[PDB]
């Protein structure tokens, strides 16, 4: 069950 | 005694515990476990590879290769397993951070969105920047050496094909034949078998993508000579100027032999794709490998605008150089080496 994006720490900096 | 996974003993207590298997190689098997020191879960290789030249050579790669890289796409290494003294050393534990899943599984289970599908195929080629910046080929990329978590963080894995091409010299007639997974293998690994390039990890990356697109695998030849036809079936017959390209005479005549075949368009394979992941996706299945697009065009391309940062995308230190190439050495040796290398993780250590 996959997270959305916002989850992951890189995505979260861009 | 020692813990035991399917017959397999992993001497790698009391540190780490409460094995689980997760998979195998030839001469290998990784088991998933509790590292009861860091209070994490890891993933641990067993490598029994001292008996086999090849297997020693890949092994003190992806040791020396992985011990040096430290990138937030690139999984690392936390910790190395021997015995004391080289004679008694028969395996090699490596210890990883365990990850949740890996793209294989995934795209087995669930149709990704366009823009997960865009945040993972970033992810890879930001790790792929730093591994070729490095003068490092991973030559082995493919759906499950990409490893995920939950929160959709990716890191690529296995670098037990991996090498060191310095830029300096051509390597023209001296790299392995045979590499990556038949798949994903770009169509210079059969029509330059010696001379290919890194140019190669970008055809697997395209392969990977399709593959995200539809959660099929774009070329799945039944075996080494039907794979070129998959191929071809796709992209067509090559222009008469890349033929022409082609060095290796009997490949070019080879070639020339083949009857001839259309380009089928990419939006009639994939028809619900979005039209830039469609133009990434030609460019990086070009299959010219000199006018296939490079790992930071790729990163500007349109496709991934909302995720280029060349000022958070990083690059090696220190690139590996021809030093680090000279390893086609007895069996013997190589078990020298990768004893040294190792080194580092025991007690009584000096420099």
């Amino acid at each position: 069950q996959l997270k959305p994006i916002e989850s992951s720490i890189l995505a979260q900096r861009r | 005694g020692p813990e035991m996974v399917r017959g397999q003993v992993f001497d790698v207590g009391p540190r780490y515990t409460n094995l689980s298997y997760i998979g195998e190689g030839a001469y290998g098997m990784v088991c998933s476990a509790y590292d009861n020191v860091n209070k994490v879960r890891v993933a641990i290789k067993k490598i029994s590879p001292f008996e086999h030249q090849t297997y020693c050579q890949r092994t003190l790669r992806e040791i020396k290769i992985l011990l040096r890289f430290r990138h937030e796409n690139i999984i690392g290494i936390n910790d190395i397993i021997r015995a004391p003294t080289i004679e008694q050393m028969k395996d090699v534990y490596i210890v990883q951070d365990l990850m949740e899943t890996d793209l294989y599984k995934l795209l087995k289970t669930q149709h990704l969105s366009n823009d997960h599908i865009c945040y993972f195929l970033y992810q890879i080629l930001r790790g792929l920047k730093y591994i070729h910046s490095a003068n490092v080929l991973h030559r082995d990329l493919k759906p499950s050496n990409l490893l995920l978590n939950t929160t959709c963080d990716l890191k690529i894995c296995d670098f037990g094909l991996a090498r060191v091409a310095d830029p300096d010299h051509d390597h023209t007639g001296f790299l392995t034949e045979y590499v990556a997974t038949r798949w994903y293998r770009a169509p210079e690994i059969m029509l330059n078998s010696k001379g290919y390039t890194k140019s190669i990890d970008i055809w697997s990356v395209g392969c990977i993508l399709a593959e995200m697109l539809s959660n099929r695998p774009i070329f799945p030849g039944k075996h080494y000579l039907d794979q070129l036809n998959h191929i071809l079936g796709i992209l067509g017959s090559p222009s008469q100027e890349d033929l022409n390209c082609i060095i290796n005479l009997k490949a070019r005549n080879y070639l020339l032999s083949l009857p001839h075949k259309n380009k089928v368009p990419w939006n009639r394979l994939f028809p619900n794709a979005d039209s830039k992941a469609l133009d990434l996706l030609d460019k990086m299945l070009t299959f010219n490998p000199h006018k296939r697009i490079e790992v930071e065009q790729a990163l500007a391309h349109p496709y991934l605008e909302q995720y280029y940062d060349p000022s958070d995308e990083p690059i090696a230190e220190a690139p590996f150089k021809f030093d680090m190439e000279l390893d086609d050495l007895p069996k013997e040796k190589l078990k020298e080496l990768i004893f040294e290398e190792t080194a580092r993780f025991q007690p009584g250590y000096r420099s």
